[PDB]
């Protein structure tokens, strides 16, 4: 498996980071639509697992974030960890 | 406070 979707394209950055483009819908993102996976409430992740479409980053500076590359959103708290205590 | 923002790809060119 390949070959990107019907009328996609996959570009690289100065940095030399992949991205795709989707000339469907004339939109770009992060996320390589091959290796979409099932989405799932993020209380019904286990502890050590993030949900799809989900990134953990350790910045030198800024410390640890969650980038959800789905919604284009980032926040502080671990999103599993967030929604168990809010449902708690 | 907030996060870093969100760094989106490239635009659609």
């Amino acid at each position: 498996s390949d070959p990107l979707p019907d009328n996609w394209e996959m570009a690289y950055t100065e940095k030399g980071e992949v991205y795709f483009i989707d000339h469907n819908t004339k939109t770009t993102s992060w996320l390589d639509p091959r290796l979409a996976k099932k989405a799932k409430p993020p209380e019904e992740c286990k502890e050590n697992e993030l949900p799809y479409g989900w990134e953990k980053i350790d910045d030198p500076i800024y410390g640890t974030y969650y980038v959800d590359h789905i919604n284009r959103r980032t926040q502080f708290e671990n999103p599993v960890l967030e929604a168990k205590r809010k449902l708690q | 406070d907030r996060p870093p923002p969100y760094v989106a790809p490239p635009s659609y060119e």
